[PDB]
């Protein structure tokens, strides 16, 4: 349990010490518990084929406050962290090209944001007037029911 | 200044084994650069996870990696017991481990044989397909579908087998070697084969672990990991294999490592077949498992224990696990957070998928165009678990 | 003499109840057969597979269903194919792509919905990424119901699609024209 | 005031913003069961 | 068996019209016993030989020219599938089903006006007003 | 018979099918919409249609009217509506209905009514 | 290593407002000198004037935000953006999601009153 | 496959309207409507099932405590039009009347099972 | 959210005691209450109208004769929005079954050729009879008839004549009917007016290309129909749709040559030998340009001042010059690059052949 000032240092600590040596990056992901100051929770999954062990590293952040990025250790980061914007907001600093990979090219918000609805605002049909595939808002035939 | 040349290596093309579009840039014959470029099969899978109760969440994990559908509700059933605290019956482990094997030969029939077709090799997936269908009938009559079982579950598996299984499952399995044998005799010592997968897609050891590889994209680089002996979770401590690993990184010994898995699938669906316990095949306990239906409609407890389980559904303590397999793909694990309610508050899939695409960029660079296809290829790439 | 009356007739037969009863019209018919005799038995659809329902295509062009015994065989571009198999989940990001390769095809071409996810929506009706049904994007002449359909419900589609093509009026209609 | 104004971020629309309402409630004791455990817990709506 | 021998003997055993008829609707030559006939019409048969492969061995001969799998009676949907091994009319009558009401076997009626066309079981929730006036007395 | 449309045309439908089933003519329920409402307000995808070949099963209502009331010696009957010809449950729970009353007393999940001997 | 693409940029956060205001006008100078492009790129029926105008209204639309870390976040966004269209990443669909204004007019009945939004239930 | 809503040897109809499949079905393809028979009995008003969304996983068929809602062998019912799976209360029932005895021979084969 | 942008309200009474409540926001799940009835939908400027009818929920009845010509209709709307019909004009029962459930019928049937089966009068005066006489048989509350531009009873052109016989007709049945008169209608996928001056080989005229008319976009044609359709308003009247400026057909050719950056290629040879060339066309199956029509080549549009027009419906057409590039910029060819000097010094530092 560390902060994001703390992310480098202990995952030099994590790759590089002889006792500790957590050399594949397995995921990151992030969590939001919006009833936190600092909403989101950014986990990193690390995994050692050394020792035959796993460990777990876990910092916070909100909307606006970025986190660093550990590219320049694990390159397989890239992705993850691309992902985590694209599904939750959090922006990771030091990352060398963070754009959405999930979602559609010019898709506004966040999906897993408890606040971002499971539908979504918009979407998609085919006009024969303009003869093109046109962004709508949302009417659904079947309301859903959460139960 | 060496000017690039973007080309799409096509959004719906045959290459792909789903939806890709792979945004390479040219040098001549040469990548220098690539953009894989994801998300046409992202369907929201990890939202909708979140409105549904952990039952009704499983159909989710048969739609992630669609040739090995078992595997993956295999790790969504361990994550979910680890956070309830419920043993699984041994007849359950057997069955489960005894059918994550033939989802492993499943898969490696679709990959090997897709593989090849993508090279240029057409027979070999004709063939394979038929032992597809052979195993696909064992599983529509363990569950009752072809492919989306919905069978391993959360205590352990739905129903009970069927009687006169076994003895079909050691039918095919007397032949089946035959017929990787058959597939060997084309792919193996052939010449351009090995011109079409030696020292290409190399990866080191090194930069297999930097960038999350696992499953033979990692022993193909001389790393001797697999969580079946590694962190053993259903009956693999119960039953002999052994693990193939190769040298110097290419695509030829991934595929080799492929064949090796085959056969020792098969060996451990003998041991299986030969050594099936007797016994219950979910948990005895009625608070996370439905009871039987002769005593739901006798017996009061098991009606409300029925009514609950299929309309509330079970109550998960609180707290968080990350598990993972040995998928046919790789390390797939599932991330469950539990907020002690019926549904869960968050559940990531990390898909093996998703760190070998990403690892594209780096082992496609330098090669030519054909190349990329092959390594396309030993990735084993399926797009519901890249995208999810 | 400038016409200003009309002969027309009253209580004339629609396509789908219209029996042919002169020469010409079995002559059309003959020609209708053989053109839709043509389209059954040369049926070519766009290799369109994204999701977990091309692997009972696949299956469809494995050795037990062998889809080439029909005439069936599956083209990369949509300018070489006929007909469009949906099989997947349509994404909000993928429905232009659809569409450009459906509006490539060259007429007679026709569509076939194959399975829950591009049927309605499916499984991921709900989502913010999926489209509620490949109808919004493109016309579809036969459903196929399934996740996924086994081989041999997109087999009874196709046998669907080849009656309704066999039960096409193509000369006859413009006899009515 | 100075709360920072995430709305701007969020990607969210904007009749979000300027025409919705939401309630902020706890959830009543129902009358029908002598459970409390839906209740403690601040829904937004 | 994909062999020529094999098609020859059929044909011998079944005559040239059951040949004529099964080149124009199946395309191969089988030869089998009889097992029943179900209630629209279709033949349904049953072979012996070693020649014949798992799963070709029950098979169908239709009696419409525009067959359709639609137009097999269930029970035999299940026998022409491998599920049951005793047909519906060799099966005991204490496993047959019950029926309070007539049976009618109807196919897939899609392409044509016997199309299912769906509608709402139910009425509106909310029953409007049938306005009645009144003077002011 | 003739259903007066809302546009106020005529639509013809034969008897036989503004029946509800086969076997009854009515509604079994308040909120059940009648033959007659369900062409009145849905002609527009009925028109070319074959009604001949649309579902129309038989009402349970009428079927299990039918069927014999049962007769018990004692205040309890004991309903579990098993096959005996087949193996598993296949029937509901096993449910016991009170017969004390004059009259007769139906199951739960079925309709089989019962009686005291009287 | 993974390489970035074409027009990337590295996220980083300004610690000034001084700063990001020069990397703003950059970002708004790249969209203007793009415009071109994007009207040859997707097959735009309408002026490039109108691509320009459509960037300011959308670089007018932040003008008044004086949180710094709010303004990075819109940076990095816009040059998520800028990246999107200048290589070829986005389809005509979605780059015309910004030009609501050019498709032919909605309709006759828009409401702007209170008795025209009651006539048709959005009061 | 395909679903079917069956019968007592009675001829009445198994189902309740518990709503336990609709509440179990992880698609939301069942939509659901009851009350109060004339004869007193809780039966369904209302019973759609929208094959578009349904996935055929079989949790319908597993919850109902009285074996009315089922999934029958078929899979031969592809249609032309989308408005033709949208199936509702006499659909199942014609289907389950017409599919009984294939029904019959499952349930003698899978009930023990589950 | 969406809006009901064709409806001024959302309890709306038709003139037949029909009480239509529009259901939702004016999305796809949306409904208006309104049933419709377009006769020629299949074709070009029907298709643009009922998209724009069932973008809304308006439940269109199309009948339609070719099964495959129709199937792209069934996108425009949600599920059971678009039904299907087959019909034909010797068939009363079909368009009574049509007209029926409607509130609104349009008639949009019309051919610019004579066919085997349907001369000009066959379509345009007994077709248009037959369906007015069931329209008023059924007492539907609204009739909207479509009759080409410069319709007059005897005229030179035989599809005037038959277009304004027409329109007697349907307005001496139906007293309460609407005509509409739209000018050449333009856009894509047209009939015979940019498509054609864009992809043939060579243009003719027996007359000079002399012609004049002010074309509409068919979009606003739809519109305009889409306005009258709910517009109570508009019993009993006649519009003349014909846009904002004047054109001949050589200015047109013009336009389209300066667009296109092509040369498009005409003839200009004489009326007797045009029309007999199009009279011996008409002996091949596909359509062709008919032998009326190079007599319509002499009849300039005449508006009739009494009828109504856009401005009535508050709409405000484009005209053709501001939408020739979006029409013909599909077949501009954009043969090579302005000016490639300039380009040497800077190619220069580029690599060319990879060693
Ligand atoms: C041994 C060998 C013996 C061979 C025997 C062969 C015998 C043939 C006898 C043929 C006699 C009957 C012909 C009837 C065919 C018409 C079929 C039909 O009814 O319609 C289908 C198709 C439709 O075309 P379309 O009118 O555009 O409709 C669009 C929506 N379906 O209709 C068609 O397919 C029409 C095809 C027309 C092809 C001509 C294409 C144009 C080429 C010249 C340029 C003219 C372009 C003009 C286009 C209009 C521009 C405004
Ligand atoms: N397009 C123009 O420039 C102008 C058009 N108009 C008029 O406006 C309307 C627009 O039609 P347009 O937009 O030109 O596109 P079309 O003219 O192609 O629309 C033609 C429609 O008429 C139907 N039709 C023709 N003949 C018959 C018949 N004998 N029986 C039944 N249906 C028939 C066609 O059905 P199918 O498709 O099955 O043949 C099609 O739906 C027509 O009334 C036309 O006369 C007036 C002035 C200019
Ligand atoms: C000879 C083939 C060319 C026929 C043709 O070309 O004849 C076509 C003509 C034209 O018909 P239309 O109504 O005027 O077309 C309407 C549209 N127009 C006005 C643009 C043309 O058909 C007839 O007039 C009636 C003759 C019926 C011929 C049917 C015999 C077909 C047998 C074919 C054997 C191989
Ligand atoms: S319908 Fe079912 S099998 Fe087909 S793509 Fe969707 S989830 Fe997969
Ligand atoms: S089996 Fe089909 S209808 Fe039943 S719950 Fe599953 S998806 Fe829904
Ligand atoms: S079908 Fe079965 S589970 Fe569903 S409401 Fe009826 S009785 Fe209950
Ligand atoms: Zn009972």
């Amino acid at each position: 349990h560390v902060a994001p000032s703390a992310v480098i240092p202990v995952t030099t600590f994590l790759r590089d010490n002889t006792s500790t040596q957590y050399k594949s990056i397995i995921d990151i992901t992030a969590v939001d518990y919006p009833s936190r100051e600092n909403r989101f929770e950014v986990v990193y999954n690390f995994l050692s084929v050394r020792h035959n062990s796993r460990i777990r590293l876990k910092t916070y952040a909100t909307e606006v406050t970025p986190v660093p990025s550990i590219t320049c250790l694990y390159e397989g980061a890239n992705w993850f962290e691309r992902e985590a914007y694209d599904m939750y907001g959090v922006f990771f600093e030091g990352h060398p090209d963070l754009r959405r990979i999930m979602t559609d090219y010019g898709f506004e918000g966040h999906p897993l944001r408890k606040d971002f609805p499971l539908t979504g605002y918009t979407e998609v049909r085919w006009d024969e007037e303009k003869r093109r595939v046109v962004y709508e808002p949302l009417e659904l035939t079947q309301a859903f029911r959460n139960f | 200044r060496i000017r690039a040349f973007t080309i799409n290596f096509g959004p719906q093309h045959p290459a792909a084994h789903g939806v890709l579009r792979l945004i390479l840039e040219l040098s001549g014959e040469e990548i220098i650069r690539s953009d894989p470029h994801v998300g046409l099969l992202h369907r929201g899978t990890e939202k909708l996870i979140e409105y549904k109760t952990y039952m009704q969440a499983l159909p989710y994990f048969d739609r992630l990696d669609y040739v090995s559908m078992m595997t993956n509700e295999q790790v969504f059933s361990l994550a979910v017991e680890k956070l309830l605290n419920v043993e699984v019956p041994l007849r359950g482990k057997y069955i489960r481990t005894m059918f994550g094997e033939i989802t492993r030969v499943l898969n490696h029939l679709m990959s090997v044989c897709s593989h090849a077709m993508d090279v240029g090799a057409l027979t070999p997936f004709l063939w394979g397909f038929e032992e597809r269908e052979k195993l696909m009938e064992f599983y529509e009559r363990v569950s009752g579908a072809r492919l989306h079982a919905a069978y391993v579950r959360p205590g352990g598996v739905s129903q009970d087998l069927p009687a006169g299984l076994l003895d079909d499952i050691y039918m095919w399995a007397t032949q089946f070697g035959d017929r990787l044998d058959e597939i060997e005799e084309l792919l193996t010592d052939n010449r351009i084969w090995k011109l079409r997968t030696v020292n290409i897609g190399t990866v080191t050891a090194q930069d297999a672990l930097n960038l999350g590889l696992s499953g033979p994209m990692l022993r193909g680089s001389g790393i001797p990991f697999d969580i079946r002996k590694n962190a053993p979770y259903d009956a693999y401590d119960k039953v002999d294999f052994d693990v193939p690993v190769g040298m110097n990184g290419d695509c030829y010994d991934r595929y080799l490592i492929r064949m090796a898995e085959f056969r020792q699938s098969l060996r451990i669906i003998e041991q299986c077949c030969n050594d099936m316990p007797a016994g219950a095949v979910k948990v005895e306990d009625f608070k996370i498992n439905s009871p039987p239906r002769n005593l739901m409609k006798e017996d009061m407890e098991a009606l409300i224990h029925h009514f609950l389980l299929y309309t509330k559904g079970y109550s998960v303590p609180p707290g968080e696990t990350y598990t993972a397999i040995e998928a046919p793909k790789g390390e797939m694990g599932v991330y469950v957070v539990s907020d002690g309610s019926e549904r869960p508050y968050k559940c990531k899939i990390r898909a093996p998928g998703f760190a070998h695409l990403g690892a594209f960029d780096h082992i496609a660079r330098g090669h030519f165009l054909p190349d990329a296809v092959a390594i396309i290829g030993t990735m084993d790439l399926v797009f519901g678990e890249v995208d999810r | 003499p400038r016409v200003s009356s009309s002969s027309m007739p009253t209580d004339f037969p629609l396509p789908s109840q219209q029996k042919p009863n002169s020469a010409v019209d079995y002559t059309l018919t003959t020609l209708d057969a053989v053109a839709n005799w043509a389209r059954q038995g040369s049926f070519w659809p766009v290799t369109f597979g994204l999701a977990c329902c091309a692997v009972e295509m696949m299956h469809v062009s494995a050795p037990r269903y062998d889809q080439d015994r029909l005439g069936i065989i599956f083209r990369a571009s949509p300018r070489q194919s006929d007909i469009m198999i949906v099989a997947g989940t349509l994404t909000n990001k993928m429905a232009p792509v659809l569409r450009q390769v459906y509006d490539q095809m060259p007429e007679p071409r026709w569509v076939i919905s194959m399975g829950s996810c591009a049927n309605g929506g499916g499984y991921y009706h709900f989502s913010y990424s999926v489209v509620r049904g490949c109808d919004r994007i493109v016309p579809v002449d036969v459903y196929v119901p399934g996740c996924p359909p086994t081989s041999e419900a997109l087999m009874y589609g196709v046998f669907q699609l080849q009656r309704k093509m066999r039960n096409t009026k193509i000369t006859r209609m413009w006899y009515r024209k | 005031d100075n709360v920072p104004a995430h709305e701007i971020v969020s990607g969210a629309p904007a009749e979000l913003s300027r025409n919705r309402v939401v309630r902020i409630y706890q959830q009543a004791k129902p009358a029908t069961q002598s459970g409390e455990y839906g209740t403690f817990a601040w829904r937004l709506d | 068996s994909s062999s020529l021998y094999r098609v020859l003997r059929n044909a011998w055993e079944v005559g040239p019209r059951s040949y004529w008829k099964q080149l124009n609707s199946i395309g191969d030559t089988k030869s089998g016993r009889l097992v029943g006939t179900d209630i629209y019409g279709n033949k349904f048969y049953e072979t012996d030989h070693q020649d014949e492969i798992h799963l070709r061995t029950r098979y169908v001969e239709y009696k419409e020219k525009d067959y359709d799998m639609s137009q097999v009676e269930p029970g035999w949907h299940f026998w022409l599938g491998y599920g049951v091994d005793t047909a519906p009319c060799n099966t005991p009558k204490e496993k047959l089903p019950i029926r309070a009401y007539p049976y009618k076997f109807q196919p897939n009626y899609t392409g044509t006006p016997g199309a299912f066309v769906t509608y709402n079981t139910l009425k509106p929730k909310i029953s409007a007003w049938e306005p009645v006036t009144k003077q002011r007395s | 018979k003739s259903i007066i449309s809302y546009n106020g045309n005529t639509i013809e439908i034969p008897e036989e099918y503004t029946k509800q089933a086969p076997n009854r003519d009515s509604t079994w329920a308040p909120a059940q919409a009648s033959k007659t409402e369900i062409y009145k307000n849905n002609m527009v995808r009925f028109e070319q249609k074959d009604l001949s070949k649309q579902p129309m099963p038989y009402a349970g209502i009428e079927l299990i009217a039918q069927q014999p009331v049962r007769f018990v010696h004692g205040n309890t009957a004991v309903c579990d509506g098993a096959n005996h010809n087949g193996p598993g449950a296949q029937g509901h729970p096993k449910i016991f209905i009170n017969v004390d009353a004059p009259g007769s007393h139906a199951c739960q999940y079925c309709g089989t009514r019962y009686e005291k001997e009287h | 290593a993974i390489i970035a693409t074409a027009f990337a940029e590295t996220v980083k956060f300004s610690g000034s407002k001084q700063e990001l205001q020069k990397r703003t006008l950059a970002l708004y100078r790249q969209f203007l000198r793009g415009a071109p492009t994007f009207a040859d790129l997707y097959e735009v029926q309408f002026s490039i004037p109108t691509i320009r105008t459509k960037i300011r209204q959308e670089f007018e639309r932040h003008r008044f935000v004086d949180d710094l870390s709010i303004q990075n976040v819109l940076y990095a966004k816009g040059h998520m953006e800028y990246q999107e269209c200048i290589n070829f990443w986005k389809q005509q669909a979605q780059f015309l999601k910004y030009f609501p204004e050019e498709d032919d007019i909605q309709g006759r009945h828009q409401p702007s009153n209170f008795v025209d939004k009651f006539l048709k239930n959005r009061a | 496959g395909e679903h079917a809503l069956r019968r007592y040897p009675s001829g009445e109809e198994r189902c309740i309207a518990c709503k336990l499949c609709e509440a179990i079905c992880p698609a939301l393809a069942i939509t659901i409507d009851a009350e109060e028979r004339i004869d007193g009995s809780r039966r369904t008003t209302k019973y759609d099932i929208d094959m578009t969304k349904c996935i055929y996983c079989g949790y319908c068929q597993e919850s109902c405590p009285v074996d009315a809602i089922v999934e029958t062998p078929n899979v031969e019912y592809a249609t032309e039009t989308r408005e033709e799976l949208l199936y509702n209360k006499e659909k199942l029932l014609a289907n389950g009347d017409k599919w009984e005895l294939e029904l019959q021979y499952a349930l003698d084969a899978d009930a023990p099972y589950r | 959210m969406n809006s009901f942008e064709n409806l001024a309200q959302d309890v709306n009474i038709t003139r037949s005691g029909k009480t239509l409540i529009a259901k939702g926001t004016g999305g796809r799940s949306s409904r208006t209450g309104y049933t419709a009835t377009v006769f020629g939908a299949n074709g070009f400027l029907g298709s643009y109208l009922t998209a724009k009818l069932a973008k809304h929920g308006t439940t269109v009845v199309v009948p339609y004769r070719e099964e495959m010509a129709k199937r792209h209709l069934k996108v425009t709307g949600d599920l059971g929005v678009v039904n299907f019909l087959e019909m034909d004009l010797r068939n009363l029962e079909s368009i009574d079954e049509a007209v029926r459930h409607s509130d609104i019928v349009v008639n949009l049937i019309g051919r610019e050729y004579e066919t085997k089966n349907f001369n000009y009068y066959d379509v345009h005066v007994e077709g248009a009879r037959r369906i007015a006489e069931a329209v008023k048989k059924h007492n539907i509350a609204r009739y909207i008839h479509v009759s080409a531009f410069n319709a007059e009873i005897d005229s030179p052109s035989e599809f005037n004549h038959t277009k304004g016989l027409g329109e007697q007709v349907t307005k001496d049945i139906v007293p309460w009917a609407t005509i509409v008169r739209p000018a050449p209608m333009f856009g894509r996928e047209d009939k015979w007016f940019l498509d054609r001056m864009a992809r043939s080989p060579c243009l003719v005229s027996a007359n000079k290309f002399q012609e004049t008319s002010n074309p509409v976009h068919v979009i606003d044609v739809a519109a305009a129909l889409e306005r009258i359709c709910f517009d109570d308003s508009t019993v009993a009247q006649t519009f003349e749709l014909y846009g904002p400026q004047k054109f001949t057909q050589k200015q047109i050719i013009d336009m389209v040559s300066e667009t296109l950056r092509k040369e498009v290629r005409h003839i200009e040879l004489p009326k007797a030998l045009y029309q007999a060339y199009t009279k011996a066309t008409q002996a091949i199956w596909w359509p062709t340009y008919s032998p009326d029509q190079v007599e319509r080549q002499f009849l300039s549009q005449k508006i009739d001042p009494s009828a109504k027009t856009f401005n009535d419906l508050d709409l405000t057409p484009m005209e053709l010059p501001d939408l020739m590039f979006k029409l013909i910029r599909p077949y501009r060819v954009n043969t090579f690059q302005h000016d490639v000097s300039q380009l040497e010094n800077k190619e220069k530092t580029f690599v060319h052949i990879l060693d």
